[PDB]
């Protein structure tokens, strides 16, 4: 590694490796660049806490390899899970309720982002999903964790992960002569995590 | 094995680039521009320290990491504004 | 040999002398003067009397316990001849106990210590403690005091004996759950549940909820390939040091105490002292009062966060979680009505249905966090209005109908519709919920990140300090100063503060209350609103542990519900700078705030105040918008 790291300009060389498969997209290749490294979870002084993992989300027109580098970030990461807008439900990405078969106890099950930890979650037509699927997105982004009560379970799990979204604009096309906030059916919240 | 520490010797220049940004979002429809905004540059800047195997965010890791998050607010925004803010922001 | 037992135990009620007195026949003698047949014996005491009964009755209790029922039953009924049933053994005890994790296949059946919280109980039943039976074949008659009956006559088949109902005694016993509490469980893990049964005056103490101290005996009977359920023989349930509140003392005595606290909450963030102010009314909360008719006021204070994204509101009720030493944190989304309250589940030990608590059942004396308030369902937040405005849940589910006290601080974080909260527009247009929940929450916070230059700054170079890794130095030098407060002393504090004071408003706080509020009804916020503020006095004077709430926490209070709740003669001036305004600006023409101050106040026609009032009442009034933080003008209506 250490000759490696002596290289003289190594960002550049990281950053072109990116899904070489793939022309152009510089300023988009750097942003997946940038989320596989990471920053650093400083939880600071112990009492505060910040998310350390970089959150993407990839717009535009369709034929643009918006998904195709989702497919890439699952085979490229150490731990990733990919999921799908519509194919994906609330209890299906947060957590499960089930009853021990042995105990016969309420128990909890983890989901996409609690297999995630660690590592990063991959959401496709991240737009298109319904909106309450879309909405316990809200928690993991800023949080990294995921918070329940259900059947008298109420407990929170780790949740460490970085999303990286992929989206299609209002219509199917992107009107360059209108703003972002109007061009997409999210909200300044959702774009803010 | 690699985690970054950091210098407080570019306060300036990313400090003036965040009030720079937000000054240009007052009264145009584009990102929510906060916070949580100005502390990605910072994190992308640990990123590219932690690419290079340093173990100190360098001021060139802030100025790749200034590059890309700016970039990003310019090009998210209408036609008759963009090429105006293409100029303003040119120091970065 | 066990006659010694008896013996000693005998000693150790007739004769254990403590504080000049014979404390356990004094108090057993009361007892059975009020007829309760049982005896609260001191483990603190037994050690220090006779420590070789300890060792027995500690390491193998199993005929101790015998003797313990039979002996006091003896000596109590001595007792009762002197002075003209099976007495029931309670033990108090102050030893150390082991955690609910620490449990292990070691201590079976030996006495152990446990702290918890009671999460479910169930209905008492009759338990069988004396038997008379009769033989069916030849009516062979005896008595019996597990327990099975004989299968053979002692005069006549196999199981010849039948029970005689009418000459038997029986008693009663409850089946108890318990885990241990969430704010000692690591995030990843659902807090550990263990059963426990008690029986005769040791029944229906404890509620679900209820915060306990256990002593007792852990065992197991089966009920996996071999997986024996755990259970609790209860035998003693119970629901600072003097440096620590002279400490604490010393920290109402400090004259920046108010400020420091305020400083240190949540310090890594910048500014917002109003918020900080409010959420530390939070942590206190208000001072309990019972009408006269036998109605409960709601203590505790709500505030929702209703502001723009971005703005540190989820990092906000994330640190309340870290200083609150009940505090539960939960979503929105990930929440339900049977979640958050109570619920009916059948108990697959005992094989009968529980009353089980939620979310807001266990953060009851406490504070919980919900956040993405607006995401959770109508049906989740009408349950909540019964919390927040009774502190009791009622359910009806199945065939059954009960209804359980809740006395839980609500902090809802709301995300305003369209994503951004218009100022053009009232806040119900910017909220989609029932309207009837605006009524509930005492105060609400709509914070706003409109673009500066100078304040970005000074926050932005408090960021970077962050991640530099000098805030680390800076806090620690801040808490040597005394400006700043550990987060576990401040708990501590907290803590110490609830338990020990509760305050009451004096006339001179409540006349200026009233004074106020009276000014706010006739510029108009409802009748209930004022009463909110009490609670905010009382948290203050809490936090102070002052023995009466006082007039000088109104003032912050009142600045505190001005700066939350109004977020969207004097008053004939501002109302003729309205109508001067009206003339001299035209519908649809623009000015700017510095021209208005050159023109009317510079010449004094009105006064700065009824300026700022006049435009404030103005915007309202849909008369005029307020647009590039002052520096433009106009007016949008008559
Ligand atoms: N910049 C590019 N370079 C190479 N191939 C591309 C590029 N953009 C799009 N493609 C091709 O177009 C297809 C886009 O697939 P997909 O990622 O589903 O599009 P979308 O952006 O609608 O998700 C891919 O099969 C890819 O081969
Ligand atoms: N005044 C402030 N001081 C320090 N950090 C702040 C401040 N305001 C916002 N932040 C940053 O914002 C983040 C929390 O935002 P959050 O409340 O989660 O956003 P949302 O409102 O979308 O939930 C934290 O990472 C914090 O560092
Ligand atoms: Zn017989």
């Amino acid at each position: 590694f250490r000759k490696i790291s002596r290289d003289r300009g190594i960002i550049d060389k990281i950053i072109s490796s990116m899904a070489p498969s793939i022309y152009g997209h510089r300023d988009i290749k750097t942003a997946v660049a940038c989320s596989l490294f990471g920053g650093v979870p400083k939880n600071v002084n112990g009492k505060h806490s910040i998310r350390g993992d970089i959150n993407v989300l990839l717009l535009g027109d369709p034929g643009t390899a918006k998904s195709q580098i989702l497919k890439y970030v699952e085979k490229t990461a150490h731990r990733a899970v990919f999921a799908t807008g519509q194919g994906a439900s609330a209890v299906g990405l947060t957590a499960s309720v089930r009853k021990d078969p042995i105990t016969k106890e309420w128990t909890l099950e983890g989901g996409a982002l609690v297999l995630a930890d660690k590592g990063v979650c991959l959401i496709d037509e991240f737009d298109k999903m319904n909106d309450q699927d879309r909405t316990s997105i809200h928690e993991a982004m800023e949080q990294q964790s995921i918070s329940i009560s259900k059947a008298g379970i109420v407990t929170t799990l780790q949740a460490r992960c970085s999303i990286i979204a992929a989206a299609n604009p209002n219509g199917g096309r992107y009107n360059s002569t209108l703003p972002l906030a109007q061009n997409v059916s999210l909200t300044e919240p959702i774009l803010s995590r | 094995k690699i985690y970054p520490k950091l210098h407080q010797m570019d306060m300036d220049k990313v400090s003036r680039v965040y009030a720079d940004l937000r000054r240009e979002s007052i009264s145009t429809g584009s990102f929510p521009i906060t916070v949580r905004h100005l502390e990605s540059i910072l994190r992308i800047a640990e990123s590219f320290a932690k690419m290079r195997l340093s173990e100190f965010v360098s001021s060139y890791d802030l100025d790749r990491a200034i590059k890309v998050v700016v970039d990003s607010f310019v090009d998210a925004q209408k036609v008759s504004v963009r090429r105006q803010l293409r100029r303003s922001f040119a120091i970065y | 040999d066990n006659t010694e037992i008896i013996k000693s135990f005998k000693n150790f009620i007739l004769e254990f002398r403590l504080d000049s007195q014979f404390i356990y026949r004094d108090q057993l003698r009361n007892n059975i003067l009020v007829k309760n047949y049982s005896l609260t014996v001191n483990m603190e005491h037994l050690i220090g009397y006779n420590e070789d009964i300890y060792k027995k009755l500690s390491d193998e209790p199993s005929d101790i316990i015998p003797l313990f029922e039979t002996a006091i039953t003896q000596v109590a009924k001595r007792i009762s001849i002197l002075s003209r049933p099976t007495f029931q053994l309670i033990l108090n005890s102050n030893a150390n106990q082991i955690p609910l994790r620490d449990l292990d296949s070691e201590h079976v059946s030996k006495i152990v210590r446990l702290s918890g919280i009671i999460i479910s109980t169930s209905v008492l039943s009759s338990r069988a403690t004396y038997l008379s039976i009769m033989c069916r074949n030849c009516r062979h008659t005896t008595s019996i005091t597990t327990v099975s009956l004989p299968r053979s006559c002692l005069s006549c088949g196999p199981d010849p004996y039948i029970i005689i109902h009418e000459s038997s005694k029986f008693i009663d016993q409850q089946f108890l759950k318990l885990q241990e509490i969430p704010e000692l469980v690591p995030v990843g893990e659902m807090p550990r549940n263990l059963t426990m049964t008690c029986d005769r005056y040791l029944t229906n103490k404890v509620i679900p909820g209820t915060r306990v101290t256990i002593v007792g005996i852990y065992s197991i009977y089966n009920s996996g390939v071999a997986i024996r359920t755990p259970y609790i023989k209860i035998l003693g349930i119970q629901s600072f040091t003097e440096e620590e509140e002279e400490e604490f003392l010393q920290l109402s005595r400090n004259p920046k105490l108010y400020e420091i606290l305020t400083n240190s909450i949540a310090p890594s963030i910048f500014g917002n002292e109003d918020i900080k102010k409010a959420i530390v009314c939070l942590l206190m909360g208000g001072s309990k009062k019972i009408l006269p008719d036998g109605m409960r006021l709601r203590g505790d204070i709500n505030v929702l966060l209703l502001g723009d994204p971005g703005t540190a509101k989820s990092q906000l009720l994330k640190f309340v979680e870290k200083v609150s030493p009940i505090a539960v944190y939960t979503s929105g989304k990930g929440s339900s009505a049977a979640g958050l309250t109570a619920s009916v589940q059948r108990d697959p030990m005992t094989r009968e249905f529980y009353l089980e608590g939620g979310a807001m059942v266990l953060a009851d004396g406490g504070v919980v966090c919900i956040d993405e308030f607006d995401k959770m369902r109508d049906e989740d937040r009408v349950a909540i209005h019964e919390a927040m405005e009774q502190q009791t849940i009622s359910i009806a589910k199945a065939g059954i109908t009960t209804v359980l006290n809740s006395r839980t601080s609500v902090l809802a974080a709301a995300n305003p519709i369209y994503g951004r909260y218009d100022d053009l527009k009232s806040p119900g247009d910017n909220i989609d919920f029932q309207t009837t929940i605006l009524s509930a929450f005492d105060m609400i916070f709509i914070v706003k990140d409109d673009h500066n230059e100078e304040r970005d700054i000074s926050i932005a170079n408090h960021v970077i300090n962050i991640h530099t890794g000098n805030a680390n130095a800076m806090q620690n030098q801040q808490e040597e100063n005394g400006s700043e407060i550990s987060i576990e002393k401040m708990k501590r504090y907290i803590t110490y503060c609830r338990l020990k004071c509760a305050p009451r408003l004096s006339p001179q706080a409540a006349e200026k209350l009233s004074s106020n509020f009276v000014t706010i009804r006739k510029q108009l916020i409802t009748i209930r609103q004022l009463e909110a503020i009490i609670r905010i006095t009382e948290s203050l004077a809490k936090l102070e542990l002052s023995p009466i709430a006082q007039e000088r926490h109104v003032d912050e209070a009142i600045r505190l519900f001005q700066a939350s709740t109004m977020d969207a003669t004097s008053l004939s001036e501002i109302r003729r700078f309205e109508q001067e305004l009206k003339r001299r600006l035209p519908i649809g023409w623009s000015t700017s705030y510095q021209t208005l101050r050159r023109e009317f106040v510079d010449t004094h026609r009105f006064s700065q105040l009824a300026l700022d009032k006049a435009l404030y009442a103005l915007e309202k009034h849909e008369t005029i918008q307020l647009r590039h933080q002052g520096q433009n003008i106009y007016r949008s209506g008559v």
